[PDB]
């Protein structure tokens, strides 16, 4: 069971490369993505990043699934995050949802250059 | 393009094909034919020459330094290497424990009249001892001097990993080369698990039988040529390989390659030694040979090299159906 | 991209230099300015400063120019370390302003002796 | 002010004046002239001399080493150093992997029959091989004892400073000195660049060349003396120089610092090596000679030193119109 450091800003990280490849599209999931961070040096991935949110995105790992967002991380730092590590738009979806947000429809005209016309002044 | 590359991302430079002396070497051929394929080889450039504690017994080790001694060719032109492993009978005389890999080094220099070797390996993985003192021991030597760098040989990818990783946990110095073999009919190593490796840790594959032991030379096409490896007293195992369902199948597939050998006006050695070299990852190739007339043959395969285009390489695959996936 | 790390009271952070020569006048993105605090002998910056403020403080510059104060600092510590820091009055004010402070004027006289002594009066 | 002074930050105390071999030492000198500028040298209260593999073909390590031992100065008395990088025609007798840094660093203790060297350096970097063997190879030759400290030529301030973090990182021991090109028409590096390593991480600057191998001294302007470096057989391209465009408005330049020397009641050779000593951030400047004349009229520079005042220094600035931008 092959140990991953992670080196967030100097905050450092462990954990097992199987709980990571646990979820296979994500950033650090994917070897090919995250061998652009790989220090051999200091046999470690470093991002130079925010601190208090990536215990939560390993906690995602960790967890099988739970995306919860760290109360003291702002929802706009934390959703940039949650893109930035690539973790898909069905998590992302899950906490916008859980975090109070969801909307979704527009009917727009049928294209009819006459009811979408009259439709938009109405 | 390059004749000469990096041993993986090491500083060390090696030539593109290096010799071995397996079977050969204190075995095969004369003392004599043995100065001359070395003399040869030198004189072409290639600056690598590999052997093990294990072969002949320790004659190969014997033959190669008494020829380096007496040719006088300056120490710092050559890279030498040897691999550890088995050692002798005793029980403590096998194996990469620290007692071992000490006294093997210390054993196959003292054979090859030489103050050290450029690069010791591990001949093969070692389940009954921890991966810490393996490194340890390594590390051991090249601070002794008695090597200068160490490397793996048939070790999983997973296994060079576990080095590389003991070697930063306790600052000891890690891998820099895996000895792997490749060829042909050998594919999935090589183009599927050391890449990685290769971008990651920067650890090189020094590949080994680039011609399957003569089976890819197609010297095998119509039975067993006397005095070729396979009719030798000991290489019985290799004889049913080549007479076998499967042996039978790959000479066929050699009938089909000869075509594009023809296509890039070379011989099917050449051609199989370049295919080697096709990918940035393969630092170097260990030829064998038993006679001067092959290795003057199989240096060719660098004029083969940059002739090797995508083209070519999918229409090899094809007639080969064995390219790994990825 | 020469790595840089600064160690805030025993605790550990890391950046790339580019991040901190974002921001030139400030005392992490000058040279002359850090210089005071290099420890050679462990290849770092020493800072004998207050903690849980640091974390914002690599963030604005990781961010680009985000400076949010954390929630578990008070705001007379993080301004005092914003000043240390020297991020400068723009990103003071900016702060400030976001903290729901904004204040500026005051007409004196006209320095009529006579005026300026009726005004104060009434 | 002060005749002695810590190469950088570190212990060492080398005179701020040191000879060099480039050139002359084994080539356009013969040993008993050698043997001389040496001497006197040494008489005068120099303890640094600095050579290289690759002076001559390493026949000026072979000549200083001939002095050192007919003259029996004591070892600890001396501070001599030597350059890695070019020690052979073959692939793997070139760079810093620690395979050449080993075996060079051998051959000229070898040559200089000396048990170590005081600082051994890179003589320039080397892009094909990682940071991480270079240091290791260096920290391994002082733990062996044959060097007691080592230096970068020819290294650009970052790369110094990645030597600096590697070894900070794997515990491994940082360089102290980098051999800069420094005279009044070579400027950038000295003054602008490494500065701030010296404050820094320590590293300090033994700069070569400071009469940019003749050139600064006045005695090319009236064309190219016979028996002058320049006249050399092999060094054309100093010629060159001279005779060019540049050439020309450097001498033309000289004409004008003459009148400096003057003031300060020197000689142009005086006046340019006193001026590589005006900062700190240097810590010796080493000579190039052909005779004793130079050397004893070279040596005089330290009496200069003193009157190079910021005034001074401003003028030299406006004749020169090269003064770098911070
Ligand atoms: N790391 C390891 O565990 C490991 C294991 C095995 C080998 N190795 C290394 O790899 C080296 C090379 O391996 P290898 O000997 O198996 O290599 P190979 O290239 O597969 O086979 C070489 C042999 O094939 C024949 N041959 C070569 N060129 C020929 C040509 N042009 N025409 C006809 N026949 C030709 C010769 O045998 P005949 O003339 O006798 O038929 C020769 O001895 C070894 O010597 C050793 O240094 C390493
Ligand atoms: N780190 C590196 O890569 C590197 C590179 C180059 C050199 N170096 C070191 O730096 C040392 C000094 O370099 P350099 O020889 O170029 O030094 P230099 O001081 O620039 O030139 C010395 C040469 O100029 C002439 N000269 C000296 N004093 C004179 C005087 N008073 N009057 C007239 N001519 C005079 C002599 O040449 P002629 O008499 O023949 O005209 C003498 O050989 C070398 O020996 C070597 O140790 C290091």
């Amino acid at each position: 069971s092959e140990r991953v450091v992670i080196n967030i800003s100097g905050l450092r990280f462990e954990t097992q490369l199987k709980t990571l490849a646990q979820f296979p599209e994500t950033l650090l999931g994917d070897p090919k993505k995250r061998m652009r961070y790989f220090d051999p040096l200091r046999n470690e991935y470093f991002f130079d990043r925010n601190r208090p949110s990536f215990d939560a995105i390993l906690y995602y790992y960790q967890s099988g699934g739970r995306l919860r967002r760290p109360v003291n991380v702002p929802l706009d730092i934390f959703s940039e995050e949650i893109r930035f590590y690539e973790l898909g738009e069905e998590a992302m979806e899950m906490f916008r949802e859980d975090e109070g947000y969801i909307k979704e429809e527009e009917r727009p005209l049928p294209e009819n250059e006459f009811q979408r016309q009259v439709w938009l002044l109405f | 393009l390059q004749f000469y590359r990096n041993l993986g991302k090491s500083g060390l430079r090696v030539s593109c094909l290096g010799l071995g002396t397996w079977v050969t070497f204190g075995g095969q051929i004369t003392d004599e034919m043995a100065e001359h394929l070395m003399t040869l080889a030198y004189d072409n450039g290639i600056n690598l020459f590999d052997t093990a504690e294990v072969y002949a017994a320790g004659k190969a080790e014997v033959v190669l330094g008494n020829i380096i001694k007496k040719k006088g060719w300056r120490r710092s032109s050559l890279v030498i290497t040897t691999k550890i492993f088995w050692g002798g009978k005793a029980e403590t005389e096998r194996g990469l424990s620290r007692k071992h890999i000490i006294e093997g080094l210390k054993a196959s220099l003292e054979r090859l009249q030489l103050e050290y070797v450029d690069v010791v390996f591990a001949n093969r993985p070692d389940p009954n001892t921890p991966m810490e003192e393996t490194v340890r021991a390594m590390t051991h030597v090249i601070n002794q001097g008695m090597a200068m760098y160490w490397g793996t040989s048939r070790w999983s990818s997973m296994e060079i990993m576990e080095a590389y990783s003991v070697a930063r946990q306790f600052n000891l110095i890690p891998p820099i080369c895996e000895q792997a073999e490749y060829h042909m009919f050998q594919r999935e190593k090589v183009e599927v698990q050391l890449p990685e490796l290769f971008h990651k840790i920067g650890v090189g594959a020094m590949t080994w039988s680039p011609l399957a032991c003569g089976i890819v030379s197609g010297k095998y096409d119509s039975g067993i040529p006397p005095y070729s490896r396979a009719s030798l007293k000991g290489y019985q195992w290799l004889k049913d390989k080549i007479l076998s369902e499967e042996g039978r199948r790959q000479q066929a597939k050699l009938k089909e390659l000869q075509a594009i050998a023809e296509r890039l006006g070379c011989t099917l050695p050449q051609l199989a030694i370049a295919w080697c070299l096709r990918n940035e990852g393969v630092s170097s190739v260990l030829l064998g040979a038993s006679n001067a007339e092959q290795l003057m043959e199989n240096i060719g395969a660098i004029q083969v090299l940059p002739k090797l285009s995508s083209s070519i390489v999918h229409e090899i695959d094809s007639i080969l159906g064995n390219k790994p996936y990825s």
